[PDB]
């Protein structure tokens, strides 16, 4: 079995064209990326307090 | 007591520039699921001091063959212009009350490219000169649209006086009157200060760095004054100062956020961005903002 | 007088700080051991200059709007902006904005 | 990693690109000949980190 | 008819910046000739006194020239107050 | 009197012209021209021409001498003549310059045509072939 | 006396400033570079110690040799070292940079980066963990804290 | 957590407070407890010069009320 | 006519003479031309402002613009000449003679 990664054909009606134009002119995906980065700032960091804390090890 | 006022304008700007480096590190780290410097000082608060002392006690490297004159001249001009761009700003009272304050700021920003040109020329290498020429081209390209956007916005103000921007926005911000101009202004100030996604390029290095940062903070404060008009009480200016500082901080943090959110352009891509997307729209919106006050009979007072 | 003093103070501080930065590590002893000329860069410089001249013409617009001749002023301002757009269009269509 | 790249351009466009490699040639294939199969297994860990 | 609509459709896609810019510029060109408030702007500009209004020498033949600012004769700015 | 500050500025103007007119190392000539332009704009600003002096400072320095430096890097009795009255509630130079769009329609037309023709001309000259 | 007191205190301040902000340039020659980017990763976060990530050679304080040094690469590493401003330090990471390691008897491998540049800290491993390299960096910080330049200058 | 960023920001905030605030206070100190007079357009400057002349102490901000009309 | 006008005229004369000397480097000829422009701008602005000739406040800017345009043209020509010889030296321009 195989899968196609980039074989979509954009819709050509007025509504889809206007959605794409609004994305182009109003920067929707850029604001979406900003929103993703904003979420990360508010969550707990992964940093441990070396040398007072040590990374996990095994026998 | 004018000298004391000049000093109280100069020194805190440099201190805020020093601590902006720390914020830039902390904010980027926390957006990257880590922390910024938290060891040097109680909260990394002494990290800028350690950086400054380390930078000033390192060996400096002269080219030994380049023009030492322009080599020392460039950082002087950069830092002097960076500090000079602060005198007309009303927060809420300017240090110097200029009639044409906005034009003066535009002129200083235009002068700011001589430092890039002279550093590239005094580098005594072909590759550094190529980089300098690329940076100069980007800077001039984007200051074109900065000027056009700025006068198109000022057409609602009535003059070039920065103090009248407070009066124009007494009831509503200018962001609501013209947001597209604000978006292009924000992106053009990002490209003007060579900040990501437009960053294609010991002692004098620190001097240049301070100037770049001072320019970032000043540009964000100018943006806040232009488009986010704080309400000013003539009997309590501290309220205006607090509002203006908070908005400036928000915009600077947004600059860091953008640096942490996106890849960077190619040189041709940002050149095309300006010349083929911002300039046509900027011209169209300049025509619109020329026509609108006449159309709606809403011409500002001063002449 | 105030602005000259402000410029003198700014330049003086920048000069003092630069010179001390350049001379503090110079007192302690140490080891102490082409052609291309791309035409497109010149073209973009010249294009910026021409658009700068047109912007210079546009600059008196904030004062131009109190004249009692609003129709003539609006016509001439729109004429200059359309002229700017025409320059941009001609440079665009003649492969003048490429890399 | 470590990479040397000799290329000629006509302005912005790349006209010819020539990569120079061997800045990380350790001679693993010849060293393998002096080890047993078990001893030569760990080299393949290092081939692609 | 069909060609123009198809061209506008194919320009709104893959070139929306130019379509928006041309639309805004064309509106800026056309609309001022159609608005009813531009004459009000001209009148407001005419009603701003930048110079001193030099009085006229009375010769007994000026019914429409007031003798005092509070006299009803002369231009009025009630339309400005109501705006 | 500040020892004829206008005369001092004019003398610095002339000295900068002497410096850059010897034509040594065209980059240094450009630096001399930059200093001279700054001094001249200072003269105009002190004379009372705020907008015109700032226009020198912006257009001349920021664009034109900048393009000059770009291209070079690519290669190898005062105070008495003044008036007595005031201007009113406006600046006379700003009103005169703003009269360009109402009075100087012919000037606007010819200048715009010349600028567009300049764009066309520059491309033609540099087209090469 | 005060003459030596002031130099002791000033040397303490200068050492604290130098150590508390270490800007490393990295020679990511081989797989030890992976563990170094892992020491730059969120879990360990070298930047929180004042050690920025990927500084330029002309504004670097310490060089980290992480990987094997081949005979084809040695001149470039020496040149990059020579460009570095002083004071400068070198941290050798992993067996390959320490003494040749798994390729010690090879015709094309430098048997230790200390044949080329003087080394201040040797971090052993193949590869050293991110924690091991962090320990080496903090050990370099202590080594810098130990030094005393103003005292030596005053006593000569 | 993220409020570890707040101290440094706060520090910078205080720095950015110093210029603006300072200006106002100087403008209160050198102008007799009032805002510094704005003098554009050369008519306001004429008013300032007249005030300075009639103040009697060569300072424009010393205002003369109806007590001075005699 | 005070001495400030004398100084501006003298600066124009110095720039004109330097343009006429032509030591080398045609770019220096362009620099002398534009210094001449700057002197003209300063002097005309001084005269117009002094006499309160309001409508003449347009004149300096116009001159500025036009002169700058010519400067652009000059630069272009210089560039083209370089593409023929590699240097903008004056003495390369001797193909045509009297
Ligand atoms: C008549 C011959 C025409 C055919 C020959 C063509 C030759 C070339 C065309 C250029 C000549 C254009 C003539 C316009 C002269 C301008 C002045 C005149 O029109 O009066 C003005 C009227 O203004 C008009 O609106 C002028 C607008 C015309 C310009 C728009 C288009 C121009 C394009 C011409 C060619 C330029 C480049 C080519 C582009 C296609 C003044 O207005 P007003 O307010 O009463 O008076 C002001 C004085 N006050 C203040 C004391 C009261
Ligand atoms: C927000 C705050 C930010 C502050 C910004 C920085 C402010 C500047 C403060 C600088 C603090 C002092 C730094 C001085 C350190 C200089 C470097 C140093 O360690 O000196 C070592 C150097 C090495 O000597 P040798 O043994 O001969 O070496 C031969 C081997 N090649 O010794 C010296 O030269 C010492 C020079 C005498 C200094 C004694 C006087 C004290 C100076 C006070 C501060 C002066 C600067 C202001
Ligand atoms: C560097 C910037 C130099 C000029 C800065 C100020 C220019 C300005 O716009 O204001 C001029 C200022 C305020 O003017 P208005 O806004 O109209 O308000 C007063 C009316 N009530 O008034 C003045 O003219 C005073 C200043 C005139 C004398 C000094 C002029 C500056 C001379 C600079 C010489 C330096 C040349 C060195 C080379 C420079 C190239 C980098
Ligand atoms: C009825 C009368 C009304 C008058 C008309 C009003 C209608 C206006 C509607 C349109 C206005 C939109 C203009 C806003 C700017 C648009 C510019 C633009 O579209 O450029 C983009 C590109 O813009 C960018 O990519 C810039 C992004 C740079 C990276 C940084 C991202 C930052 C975004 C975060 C939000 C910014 C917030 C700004 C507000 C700040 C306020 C101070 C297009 O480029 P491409 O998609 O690649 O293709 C062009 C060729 N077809
Ligand atoms: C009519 C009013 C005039 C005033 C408004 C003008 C304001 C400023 C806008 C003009 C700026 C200059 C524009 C120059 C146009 C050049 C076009 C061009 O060459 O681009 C073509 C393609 O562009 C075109 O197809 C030509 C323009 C397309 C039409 C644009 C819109 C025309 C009018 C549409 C709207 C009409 C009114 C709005 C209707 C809504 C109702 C109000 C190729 O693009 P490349 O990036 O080089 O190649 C891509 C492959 N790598
Ligand atoms: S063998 Fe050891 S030293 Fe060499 S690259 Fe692998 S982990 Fe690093």
């Amino acid at each position: 079995t195989y899968k196609f990664v980039n074989m979509r054909e954009p819709s050509m009606d007025m509504k889809s064209v206007t959605d794409r134009a609004a994305q182009t002119l109003l920067w929707t995906e850029l604001v979406r990326g900003l929103g993703m980065t904003l979420s990360y700032l508010f969550r707990e960091p992964a940093t441990i307090n070396y040398p007072f804390e040590k990374g996990p090890l095994s026998p | 007591m004018f000298m004391i006022n000049i000093l109280s304008l100069i020194i805190p700007i440099l201190l805020a520039v020093a601590f902006l480096t720390l914020v830039e590190r902390k904010v980027l780290g926390y957006m990257q699921l880590r922390k910024g410097p938290n060891v040097v000082g109680p909260y990394g608060l002494l990290q800028p001091i350690a950086d400054a002392l380390k930078l000033f006690t390192k060996e400096p490297l002269r080219p030994a063959t380049s023009s030492i004159s322009m080599f020392i001249i460039a950082p002087i001009l950069a830092l002097s212009l960076a500090l000079t761009m602060w005198v007309p700003l009303p927060m809420p009272y300017p240090l110097i009350n200029m009639n044409l304050g906005v034009l003066f700021m535009l002129a200083m920003s235009s002068l700011a490219v001589y430092s890039i040109l002279w550093s590239g020329w005094a580098s005594n290498s072909k590759y550094a000169l190529i980089g300098a020429l690329r940076a100069v081209a980007q800077t001039i390209s984007y200051e074109v649209t900065l000027a056009i956007i700025l006068l198109s916005v000022l057409l609602m103000n009535g003059s070039y006086t920065l103090s009248t921007l407070i009066t124009t926005q007494e009831h509503i911000w200018m962001i609501f009157t013209s947001w597209p101009l604000a978006m292009m202004w924000f992106i053009s100030t990002l490209a003007e200060t060579n900040r990501a996604p437009f960053d294609l390029t010991a002692g004098p290095f620190a001097m240049f760095f301070m100037a770049e940062y001072a320019n970032i903070i000043m540009m964000n404060a100018f943006t806040a004054i232009l488009f986010l008009g704080a309400s000013h009480d003539p009997h309590t200016p501290e309220l205006y100062t607090i509002n203006f500082v908070l908005k400036t901080l928000a915009l600077t943090i947004t600059f860091l956020w953008i640096r942490a959110s996106y890849p960077r352009f190619r040189y041709d891509q940002l050149m095309h961005l300006l010349w083929k997307s911002f300039l046509p729209l900027t011209l169209a919106l300049c025509m619109w903002h020329i026509s609108l006050p006449i159309m709606t009979a809403s011409i500002p007072p001063q002449s | 007088m105030n602005i000259m003093l402000t410029l003198l103070t700014n330049v003086t501080l920048a000069s003092l700080l630069v010179l001390i930065a350049f001379w503090l590590p110079q007192l302690n002893a140490y080891s102490e051991k082409r052609l291309p000329f791309s035409m497109k860069f010149f073209l973009v410089a010249i294009t910026f200059l021409l658009f700068d001249l047109e912007i210079a013409l546009l600059l008196p617009l904030p004062w131009a709007s109190q004249t009692n001749n609003l129709k003539t002023m609006l016509t001439m301002a729109l004429f200059l902006l359309i002229l700017l757009a025409a320059s941009l269009a001609y440079e665009w269509t003649q492969k003048g904005l490429e890399w | 990693g470590v990479l040397r790249l000799v290329m000629e351009l006509s302005g912005e466009m790349v006209r010819k690109c020539d990569p120079h490699i061997g800045l990380l040639h350790r001679g693993t294939e010849k060293l393998i000949e002096y080890k047993t199969y078990l001893q030569a297994l760990p080299y393949f860990d290092r081939l692609d980190y | 008819a069909g060609r123009i609509a198809s061209f506008l459709k194919n320009a709104w896609a893959k070139e929306p910046v130019l379509v928006a810019s041309f639309a805004i510029g064309g509106l800026a060109i056309i609309l001022p000739s159609l608005s009813p408030y531009t004459n009000y702007a001209i009148r407001i500009n005419r009603a701003t006194p930048y110079n001193y209004p030099v009085p006229l020498r009375d010769d007994g033949n000026m019914p429409d020239v007031p003798s005092h600012p509070q006299d009803p004769q002369g231009p009025s700015l009630e339309w400005l107050k109501n705006l | 009197m500040t020892m004829y500050i206008a005369f001092i500025l004019s003398t610095i103007f002339v000295i900068g012209f002497v410096g850059f007119s010897s034509k040594p190392s065209p980059i240094y000539g450009g630096l001399g021209l930059i200093v001279s332009g700054g001094v001249g704009c200072g003269i105009v600003l002190n004379f009372g021409g705020s907008f015109l002096g700032l226009m020198v400072f912006l257009i001349y320095l920021g664009g034109m001498l900048v393009v000059f430096g770009y291209t070079t890097a690519m290669a190898t009795g005062d105070w008495v003549i003044y008036d007595t009255g005031d201007s009113g509630f406006f600046s006379e130079e700003a009103m005169g310059i703003a009269a360009l769009y109402s009075y100087g329609t012919w000037l606007v037309i010819v200048t715009g045509w010349s600028l567009l023709i300049g764009v066309v001309v520059i491309m033609e000259i540099t087209r090469g072939n | 006396s005060r003459g030596e007191y002031v130099v002791a205190k000033l040397d303490d301040l200068v050492n604290w400033a130098r150590r508390s902000s270490l800007w490393p340039m990295t020679f990511g020659l081989a797989c030890c570079a992976v563990e170094m980017m892992h020491m730059a990763a969120p879990r360990y976060d070298m930047d929180r110690f004042g050690v920025v990530f990927r500084a330029s050679p002309r504004q670097s304080d310490v060089m980290i040799v992480a990987g094997t040094l081949t005979n084809k690469m040695a001149p470039a590493l020496r040149k990059v070292y020579d460009q570095m401003p002083e004071p400068r330090y070198v941290v050798s990471m992993g067996s390959c940079a320490n003494g040749g390691g798994y390729y010690h008897y090879s015709y094309s491998v430098v048997r230790g980066c200390d044949r080329i540049v003087p080394v201040d800290i040797y971090v052993p491993g193949c590869p050293p963990t991110a924690e091991a390299l962090l320990y080496g960096i903090l050990q370099l910080q202590r080594k810098i804290k130990r030094e005393k330049r103003l005292r030596i200058w005053y006593r000569r | 957590m993220w409020f570890e960023i707040l101290p440094g920001i706060a520090v910078m905030a205080a720095c950015l407070f110093i210029p603006g605030m300072a200006t106002a206070h100087i403008h209160k100190f050198t102008n007799g407890g009032k805002e510094k007079r704005v003098a554009h357009f050369s008519y306001q400057w004429n008013l300032m010069e007249r005030d300075r002349r009639i103040s009697g102490v060569n300072r424009y901000h010393v205002t003369k009320g109806l007590e001075n009309i005699d | 006519m005070p001495l400030v006008y004398m100084n501006i005229i003298m600066a124009f004369a110095i720039a004109l003479a330097g343009l006429l000397m032509y030591r080398s480097h045609l770019m220096s000829s362009l620099l002398c031309l534009e210094g001449m422009m700057l002197s003209l701008f300063i002097m005309s602005t001084l005269i117009i402002l002094n006499t309160h000739f309001t409508l003449a406040n347009m004149m300096p800017i116009i001159l500025l613009v036009f002169a700058a345009c010519e400067a652009a043209l000059g630069l272009s020509l210089l560039v083209m000449v370089s593409n023929t010889y590699g240097t903008d030296y004056v003495q390369n321009l001797n193909l045509l003679q009297c």
